[PDB]
């Protein structure tokens, strides 16, 4: 049961407080319109990091 | 200030580098005593200050959307606030010795030189420039500027209604066209965005490790030994002075066809406002 | 100024008109300096006093944090040979307030203690152990030769 | 001229940032750069080739920045001379070789002719000029009908005195009574504002 | 502040933080508020006044005195002071006349020797002209004259060589 | 002008400048600079990294 995660997956890289900038940074994150494993206890891989969103 | 953030020490290496940082301030000074004289030399060339009479007798013309209205800020017209508008006391300075310089000519002078080469243009014919002021009717300076293009002077004082219509229109016009456009001005918007960009990169490459270890000299100088720190210290100033040197040149590069403009605008101010 | 002037100038007679000598700085006064309120004495002591240590095929590996390191006490004693630290000073370790520690502690023979060093190769260097290309705090080695001997 | 001097501020200003540009160029010469000394001379004499290269190394790089950034200068200065000259040429070519007709190209007023005259590194114009004085003032009327006929002036304007009306050019008082030789009929008297009967 | 060395001055910061930052900054790294580690409170750092010096001088041959102009700060913390909109200038007497004006200084305020004063310069003769719609102004006399300017056309030929 | 030739001198000199500038340009890529060889391919396989 694939799933279109639209934009979801956005973090605080650091812990610093900027205001009204536009802020270019590089890191791992969710890539936006993805497809999600939607799953019902299985074993799962963890390659780098997992969002593991719930209900 | 920029290059050695108040250190001593990296003061004392600089001092090795010869005179790294008069000839980039004599340049800067230049450029900033040069630019009052480009705009000294285009305004300022009326002796006297004349202003509009309290007559408005002018044939039939309607000039009251160009003259200064007593109430408002500087004097302004309507025109010069609606170009005002559609262009985007004392705490300006940075960690890095980054300073603005107020122009000499304050934009109240200014205003009073447009309104004194107006009220002269339009009371005076073209006399104004040549030797004192002369005051003769409108309607015969444009009988007279119509006889200077090959068509008689009869054409206008029989269709003087037909035209001061025309003029009417036509000056209410350019309203609309300059509120609704906001694209107009594409020759005053792109110096000052490449002025901004080339300031932000300046300001921007001083974070850059440039092959030393940090690239903060505070830090630095807090860890490692003065009889090891001094390559370490090194390899940062010898970046610092590229980078000020590359912004200085092209400054006066784009700081000369500045220059060569206020001279065209100069000549057309002379050649086509004070004659014809 | 007419002083700094004539100097700024290098000549004894000035025309007319607004010139610039220099540019001056508030000196700042009363320096103040702020740290937390962690107080415990910590374990390297422990970790330099016992001495029950393995080779290089299994290096151990300690974690130091939440201490009041103090190196000074260290860096006088004369029990140790080799200090040669590289990146911070050695004589400059308490006036910086570190983020994290690590502690490897090991034995090797005597022919391969230059080995350790970044950026060169060797044979236990490039085969065992290596030290990567930056600073990694630095390394202390003292001859024993009544213990493992 | 002769008593007034520091009239010729253009032709200094040049000399002087010249002169200027050639002495820090040759007094950047005399600095260690981050070597052991300044003159190559001595670090040749006291070191050997494996390792006096380093510091010879150093003094080349110096110098060669200095002698790129004294050349740009150069080149930047060399381009606004030509610009200035290239106006002064064009200035000679125009007032010089006969009459100019735009206001305030040669001189201050009416251009009438000019002079060139030497100079030690640049050129000086001596222009003629014409201005008016002694301005009077008077009552004009745009055109004059006469028999239903509204007569306009063929080249100049309309005065009055007081009682009588005249016709005079227009930068100087030469009266002269109206006749039909410069005068033209254009209509009726009846569209025109500032008719006056004569 | 826990090994983060820094000058400036110290003010109650009014920006708020979330339970979770230490410290913010601005446009490029320019630390501005900090958090204390023993009292938790935030305090933000702006700069303290610096600027140039200039100096205002008649001309040695004419007088033997000077003016002092502050460009940046102004005269609050500079220990006949005058405050303009450009730095503060101390040795100038400020009069409340408009001349035709000597060096010009900034914003529209220009010093010169009368004792050294500074005002605002004024922009020429004011006259208004009479203009009417029944009149007209003609010269009966002319002048002759003569008007000079100087032109550069060249500099010296200079060459320099490498080795 | 059929018959003279370098009559169209400023348009030569500006292209002739133009390719000398570029050509100039280009052989700089082989130049030393202090290095121990000029190509990169080798310097990097020759060398340790530091
Ligand atoms: C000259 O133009 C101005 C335009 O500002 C006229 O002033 C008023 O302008 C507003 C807005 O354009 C109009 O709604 C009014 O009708 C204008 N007149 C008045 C009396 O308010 C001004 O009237 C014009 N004068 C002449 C002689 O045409
Ligand atoms: C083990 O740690 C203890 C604790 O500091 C060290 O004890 C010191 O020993 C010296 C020499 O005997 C005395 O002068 C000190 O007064 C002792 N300090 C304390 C707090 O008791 C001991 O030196 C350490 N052992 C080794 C091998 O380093
Ligand atoms: C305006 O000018 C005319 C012409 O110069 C004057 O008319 C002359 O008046 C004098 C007065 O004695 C007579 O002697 C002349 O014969 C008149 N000229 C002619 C051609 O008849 C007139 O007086 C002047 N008016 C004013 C007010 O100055
Ligand atoms: C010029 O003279 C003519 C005729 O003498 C004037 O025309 C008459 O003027 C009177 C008085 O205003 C009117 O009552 C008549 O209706 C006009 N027309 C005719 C056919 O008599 C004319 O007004 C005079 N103009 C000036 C400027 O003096
Ligand atoms: C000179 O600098 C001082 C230092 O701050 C200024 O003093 C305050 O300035 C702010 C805004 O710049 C005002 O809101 C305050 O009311 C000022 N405080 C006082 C006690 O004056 C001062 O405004 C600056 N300018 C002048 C002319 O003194
Ligand atoms: C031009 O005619 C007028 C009429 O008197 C005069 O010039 C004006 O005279 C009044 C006198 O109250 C002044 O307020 C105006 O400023 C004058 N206008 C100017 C100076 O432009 C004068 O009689 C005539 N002009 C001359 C030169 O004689
Ligand atoms: C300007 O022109 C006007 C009109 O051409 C002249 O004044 C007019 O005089 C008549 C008398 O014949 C009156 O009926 C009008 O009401 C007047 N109009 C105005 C606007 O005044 C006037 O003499 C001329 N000169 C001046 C200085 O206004
Ligand atoms: C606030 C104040 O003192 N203002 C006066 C002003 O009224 C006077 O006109 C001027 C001298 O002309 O000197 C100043
Ligand atoms: C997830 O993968 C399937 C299989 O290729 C694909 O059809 C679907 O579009 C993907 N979902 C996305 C791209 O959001
Ligand atoms: C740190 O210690 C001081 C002094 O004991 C105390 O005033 C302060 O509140 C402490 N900070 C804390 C507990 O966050
Ligand atoms: C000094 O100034 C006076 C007055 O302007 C002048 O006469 C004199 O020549 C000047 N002297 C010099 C050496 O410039």
């Amino acid at each position: 049961a694939y799933t279109n995660s639209f934009t979801r997956g956005v973090y605080y890289p650091d812990k610093v407080f900027r205001s009204s900038v536009l802020h270019s940074t590089q890191d791992l994150f969710l890539p936006f319109f993805s497809n999600v494993t939607w799953f019902h206890n299985p074993v799962l891989p963890f390659n780098d990091g997992v969002y593991f969103a719930s209900t | 200030m920029y290059i050695c953030g108040d250190s001593t020490e990296c003061s004392n290496l600089l001092l090795q580098y010869g005179s790294f940082c008069t000839q980039l301030n004599r340049a800067l000074t230049g450029i900033a005593v040069e630019q009052d004289k480009n705009t000294q030399e285009v305004f300022a060339q009326v002796k006297q200050i004349y202003k509009t009479p309290p007559i408005k007798d002018f044939g039939g013309f309607n000039f009251s959307q160009i003259l200064p209205d007593p109430s408002k800020p500087s004097k302004r017209s309507f025109i010069e606030d609606l170009l005002f508008n559609k262009v985007t006391l004392i705490c300006a300075q940075k960690f890095n010795g980054l300073t603005v310089l107020p122009p000499l000519l304050t934009d109240e002078m200014i205003a009073q030189y447009t309104s004194a080469l107006l009220a002269g243009t339009i009371t005076s014919g073209w006399t104004f420039g040549a030797g004192a002021a002369l005051q003769i009717p409108f309607a015969m300076q444009m009988a007279y500027r119509f006889n200077g293009i090959g068509v008689t002077q009869n054409v206008l004082y029989e269709n003087q209604k037909l035209i001061a219509n025309q003029f009417n229109s036509a000056i209410g016009k350019i309203q609309d066209s300059l509120s609704s456009t906001a694209s107009a001005l594409g020759k005053l918007q792109d110096v000052v965005n490449q002025n901004a960009q080339a300031l932000n990169t300046l300001v921007k490459q001083l974070s850059s490790n440039f092959g030393a270890i940090s690239s903060v000299l505070n830090d630095i100088l807090a860890r490692l030994d003065p009889p090891e720190a001094e390559v370490q210290i090194d390899r940062l100033i010898t970046g610092r002075l590229q980078s000020l040197q590359t912004y200085v040149t092209q400054q006066l590069i784009r700081a000369a066809e500045i220059r060569a403009s206020a001279n065209l605008a100069a000549t057309k101010m002379s050649e086509c406002v004070l004659g014809q | 100024p007419l002083s700094e002037t004539k100097c700024t100038l290098k000549s004894f007679t000035v025309e007319k008109g607004i010139y610039q000598t220099s540019n001056f700085r508030v000196q700042p006064t009363e320096s103040i300096v702020r740290f937390p309120n962690i107080t415990n004495l910590c374990p390297f002591g422990e970790v330099f006093n016992a001495t029950r240590f393995a080779s290089v095929y299994a290096w151990n590996r300690k974690r130091i944090s939440n201490c009041v390191a103090d190196y000074s006490v260290l860096y006088n004693s004369a029990s140790f040979s080799t200090f040669k630290c590289y990146g911070v000073s050695p004589t400059k370790l308490n006036d910086l307030c570190f983020t994290n520690v690590y502690a490897d502690s090991f034995v090797i023979r005597g022919d391969e203690v230059r080995q350790i060093a970044p950026g060169q190769t060797g044979k236990i260097a490039d085969y065992n152990y290596k030290l990567p290309d930056d600073f990694t705090g630095c390394v202390i080695a003292w001859n024993s030769n009544n213990l493992d001997s | 001229l002769s008593s007034t001097a520091s009239a010729l501020g253009k032709l200094q200003d040049v000399v002087n940032q010249n002169a200027q540009a050639l002495n820090t160029l040759v007094k950047q010469l005399s600095s260690n750069f981050g070597a052991i000394s300044s003159v190559l001379n001595d670090i040749l004499a006291r070191l050997d080739p494996p390792e006096a290269e380093v510091q010879i190394d150093r003094l080349i790089t110096g110098r060669l920045q200095s002698l790129q950034t004294y050349v740009t200068q150069q080149l930047i200065r060399a381009a606004e001379i030509r610009a200035s000259a290239n106006l002064a040429a064009t200035k000679m070519s125009e007032c010089v070789l006969g009459q100019s007709k735009r206001v305030d190209f040669c001189g201050k007023g009416y251009h009438l002719m000019s002079f060139p005259q030497s100079a030690p590194h640049g050129v000086v114009f001596l222009h003629v000029t014409y201005v008016p004085a002694q301005e009077k003032n008077f009552t004009t009327a745009p055109a004059i009908c006469h028999d239903g006929k509204a007569h306009f002036p063929r080249e100049g304007v309309f005065v009055s005195n007081g009682t009588h009306w005249f016709v005079t050019q227009r930068n100087f008082y030469e009266p002269q009574i109206i006749t039909t030789h410069n005068t033209f009929v254009s209509g009726n008297c009846d569209v025109v504002i500032g008719i006056v009967n004569n | 502040f826990n090994g983060l060395t820094g000058t400036g001055v110290l003010t109650e910061s009014n920006k708020k933080f979330l339970p979770f930052q230490q410290f913010g900054r601005d446009i490029d790294d320019t630390t501005d508020a900090v958090r204390d580690p023993q009292t938790l409170e935030i305090l933000d750092i702006t700069p303290c006044s610096f600027g140039g010096v200039s100096v205002i001088t008649p001309g040695t041959n004419t007088s033997n005195q000077v003016a002092v102009l502050y460009q940046g700060v102004n005269c609050t913390e500079v220990p006949n002071v005058f405050q303009t909109r450009a730095g503060c200038l101390i040795g100038a007497e400020h009069v409340n006349n408009s001349y035709e004006c000597d060096i010009p200084i900034g914003a529209g305020i220009c010093a010169s020797y009368q004792s050294i004063i500074a005002y605002t310069m004024s922009l020429g003769a004011e006259n208004s002209v009479a203009y009417s719609n029944n009149s007209i102004a003609i010269p009966i006399n002319f002048t002759i004259s003569v008007t000079t300017e100087i032109l550069p056309v060249s500099m010296t030929k200079t060459s320099v060589d490498c080795t």
